[PDB]
RNA sequence: GUGAACAGCCUCUGGCAUGUUGGAACAAUGUAGGUAAGGGAAGUCGGCAAGCCGGAUCCGUAACUUCGGGAUAAGGAUUG
RNA sequence: AACGAGAUUCCCACUGUCCCUACCUACUAUCCAGCGAAACCACAGCCAAGGGAACGGGCUUGGCGGAAUCAGCGGGGAAAG
RNA sequence: AAUAGGGAACGUGAGCUGGGUUUAGACCGUCGUGAGACAGGUUAGUUUUACCCUACUGAUGAUGUGUUGUUGCCAUGGUA
């Protein structure tokens, strides 16, 4: 009775069933309310975290000690090809929540989309969306498809997106999309569903969905730890060595006259693997990959202004266990929920903040791309064969 | 001899038995209950891949403790097992019954298993030696195999 | 074709031991019709169970 | 053959007293 | 700023490494514990071989 | 063979199939064995448990004492 | 004095005993083929309050109540011996 | 910042520890003629079982939608 010692509760019981996520694909639980007094836009958008490298910039800070000198910083950066866009779903309000009223596909659809409708792409006969692109093209369908749009903008009320990614330009094994189904936050419905008529079937870049020094929400599935005891997944105390039957255990787990265990202790179970959402991620950097062939392959990544030098932001050696990054991407302070080569899906955050650590300028000085694959010392290969010189390698001319 | 629930037509129908062989009781009943009604040719190419295990029994009464396999979402089921012994003993005996079904006169293409019951065979028993001073029997149960076919039409 | 009997009846002809003897698998069926240690020594003769000497300890370093 | 034999008895012999020992409160 | 390593003579960036401080003021950089740990076990740069101060003494490359 | 050695470790003569079963997997908790940055008993009824020290050679050894001891005191140096 | 697998207090040295845990290895546990017991058992098995042999699982009044199960777990069965 | 007080079979031993108490050995003091006594002191003293039912924790799945798939909504429960 009264434990002589206060303590707080190991672990948050706003997490409670601690349980393997039903998805993969992180779920958007809430877009940002909006006012039609904003220009028209997209809101989330798919991307697959590569790995991490750090960074050094000259922070303007006045007040702290940190002002007017380099500091590093962790930075992910997620490889974002464009989002494809296929459907326009709407959502009508209700006295029970949002009701999807119609969705709309695109007159084609790619071939990624489709692989996503099958749990056997090789043995199934391709069929998805056959017949429903047929509604297109004969006079009939055409004219009940384009009144379902006319349906559409006269009843529901907030109308979303739905777009995949483009696998064929990741270097990762899967090639099927992920389908996402991402909120139109623009003025009147009728211009909001006037923007997605407009562009179906057609790509959408990250830098025209986010900005430089602008500040989103990640949303993932964490790094999968298995079944784990009381001690690691909830940091429970060992128990002295003396004890017998188990050190890693928590000893009591309730009292007599309850009697019955409470929700409220811990005990073992699945750790990790878990849907979460990080808030208030700034993003430092958006990348444009791989350009025009004129100039044959401009690799140019994190090549700021004080660096200027040709170098590219996949590390030297690859990114471990990832690949190697052809694409566009968006950069983001610190550490983000999920695997290497996990889909996580970023969001502007619902809130509006000032901060000033929200709102301030980063400008880069440095990015190392050294290598990630053990203590690497070189950042470009000319640099390295600069240092090291004429080896044993060519040792034929 | 007599067996449970004669068949309607003993002319087109066939049967077999075999007494007290040293099987679990338990894994008999339970691949029994996966070959009921089953076509000739497909129970027997059903028991040959229970030993090679590409294909399992559901073990739906006698279930505790038996873990989950992915091959039993086939039978709408989660617990499943690969007795090997157990599907060796009737199948020995699926060949018994198509023995007696030419000698007979009986086409092979149209052979249901109709009827297969299992029940139990007296226990014997032998003992083991556990702490301080004990003896506890280590029991066989066996079983009783009796199997009915017929001609589908 | 149990050669456990054969193979003891040689142990103690050669004057070694188990390990020691018998090199050459192909004649399997000949002395297992062998019973007597009369009928091994005539196959002792025939080079069909040998010796197969002392595993070698040198003592140079 | 066939007709086996007779085992044995079980000859069970009482052991352990009241698991390990315990003394009540005086 | 970008340094040069004290044992081996190789280049530390800014985010790597590890800095020394001994009490009679002498501050040293290191850029992994394999040199972190020879420093540290008494030991001159000049014999090792992967060192810059090997590749200068004798007249490599 | 190594070594002060019927120690330990490794082999030859002679034995054996790993001790009443095999396969796949490498989660928790265990049992048994390690290792750990900075601090060094703050843990605990208690330094419990574990870890330090350890062989031999050269020095060098106090209080006390029944003058025998203590004493491999302690404390160093070395070793291919 | 010497000697204690005796009781105790401090100090040095040392260390995961602790801050504060982490990782690796073997043997399991786990799944499979075979073989396979025992303690225990009125009927059984979700709770809150009331009354009651004054601390119900069943009874009263409420809360509520879907098959079949697996790896764990030590609150309860005023658990077993 | 403050080092408030309590409860849950004086919460919590098939969770631990065993220091204390509280068997059997032994010593001392007082008591008794004596055997022995003393919440008077000291020292050394085996801490068993879950594989059952529920509860809790995770893991498949069940009912219903003709089958099957993708994208979703939020009743309710947790909540920092
Ligand atoms: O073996 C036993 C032992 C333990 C339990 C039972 N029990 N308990 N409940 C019982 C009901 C029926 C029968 N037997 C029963 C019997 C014996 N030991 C033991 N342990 C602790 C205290 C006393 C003893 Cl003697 C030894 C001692 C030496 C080290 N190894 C353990
Ligand atoms: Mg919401
Ligand atoms: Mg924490």
């Amino acid at each position: 009775s009264h434990r002589k010692f206060s303590a707080p509760r190991h672990g948050s019981l706003g997490f409670l069933p601690r349980k393997r996520s039903s998805r993969h694909r992180g779920k958007v639980k809430s877009f940002p309310k909006d006012d039609p007094s904003k220009p028209v836009h997209l809101t989330a958008f798919l991307g697959y975290k590569a790995g991490m490298t750090h960074i050094v910039r000259e922070v303007d800070r006045p007040g702290s000690k940190v002002n007017k000198k380099e500091v590093v910083e962790a930075v992910t950066i997620v490889e974002t090809p464009p989002m494809v866009v296929v459907g326009i779903v709407g959502y009508v309000e209700t006295p029970r929540g949002l009701r999807t009223f119609k969705t709309v596909f695109a007159e084609h659809i790619s071939d990624e989309c489709k692989r996503r409708f099958y749990k056997n792409w090789h043995k199934s006969k391709k069929k998805a969306f056959t017949k429903y692109c047929k509604k297109w093209q004969d006079e009939d369908g055409k004219k009940q498809l384009e009144k379902d749009f006319s349906s559409m903008k006269k009843y529901c009320q907030v109308i979303r997106v739905i777009a995949h990614t483009q696998m064929r330009l990741l270097p990762l094994r899967q090639k099927k999309a992920h389908l996402m189904e991402i909120q139109v936050n623009g003025g009147t419905v009728a211009e909001k569903l006037d923007w997605a008529r407009e562009r179906l079937e057609q790509q959408v870049p990250v830098n025209q969905v986010f900005g430089q020094d602008e500040m989103i929400d990640v949303i993932g599935v964490t790094k999968g730890k298995g079944y784990k005891g009381v001690t690691s997944r909830w940091h429970t105390k060992k128990l002295p060595r003396k004890t017998h039957r188990g050190l890693r255990k928590v000893a009591c787990i309730g009292a007599w006259h309850p009697a019955r265990v409470a929700f409220s202790v811990a005990r073992a179970g699945q750790k990790g693997y878990h849907h979460r959402t990080e808030i208030n991620k700034k993003i430092y950097k958006i990348g444009q990959g791989y350009l025009i062939k004129d100039g044959k392959l401009i690799k140019n990544n994190a090549s700021t202004d004080y660096d200027l030098s040709d170098k590219s932001i996949n590390p030297l050696g690859g990114f471990v266990h990832y690949g190697e990054v052809t694409n566009d991407f968006v950069m983001l302070k610190g550490c983000v929920v999920g695997t290497k080569k996990r889909v996580l899906t970023l969001r502007k955050s619902l809130l509006v903040q000032t901060k000033r650590r929200a709102l301030e300028k980063i400008d880069l000085k440095f990015i190392d791309t050294t290598s990630k694959f053990g203590h690497g010392r070189f950042q470009t290969m000319e640099e390295k064969k600069a240092f090291m010189g004429p080896l044993k390698k060519d040792r034929i001319a | 001899v007599r067996y449970s629930l004669d068949p309607e037509n003993p002319t087109k129908s066939c049967k077999s038995r075999g007494s007290n062989l040293r099987v679990h009781f338990k894994n008999t009943r339970e691949t029994a209950q996966a070959i009921k009604g089953m076509h000739i040719r497909k129970a027997t190419k059903y028991l040959k891949d229970v030993t090679l295990q590409k294909q399992c029994v559901p073990f739906r009464r006698y279930n505790g403790g038996v873990g989950r396999c992915a091959q039993a979402k086939q039978w709408g089921w989660t617990q499943g097992r690969w007795p090997k012994k157990s599907a060796e003993f009737l199948l020995h005996m699926l060949k018994n019954a198509e023995s007696n079904a030419e000698l007979k006169g009986l086409d092979v293409d149209s052979l249901v298993i109709e009827h297969i019951q299992v029940n139990k065979a007296p226990k014997m028993r032998r003992r083991t030696y556990r702490a301080h001073g004990r003896i506890n029997p280590y029991m066989s149960s066996p079983c009783h195999i009796e199997m009915i076919l017929t001609e589908k039409e | 074709s149990m050669l456990r009997l054969q193979k003891r009846l040689a142990s103690s002809v050669l004057r070694c031991g188990k390990k020691k003897v018998w090199l050459d698998p192909n004649e399997t069926n000949e002395i297992a019709n062998a019973n007597s240690r009369q009928q091994i020594r005539k196959l002792i003769k025939d080079g069909l169970i040998i010796r197969k000497p002392v595993t070698v300890h040198s003592r140079a370093r | 053959s066939w007709w086996p034999l007779p085992l044995l008895l079980l000859l069970l012999l009482l052991l352990g007293p009241a698991g390990a020992r315990a003394q009540e409160d005086e | 700023k970008v340094e040069l390593c004290s044992f081996s003579g190789y280049k530390i960036y800014p985010g790597h490494g590890r800095r020394y401080a001994r009490t009679d003021g002498k501050v040293f950089q290191f850029l992994n514990a394999k040199c972190e740990s020879a420093f540290l076990s008494k030991r001159n740069p000049r014999q090792i071989n992967w060192t810059v101060l090997y590749r200068r003494k004798h007249k490599k490359g």
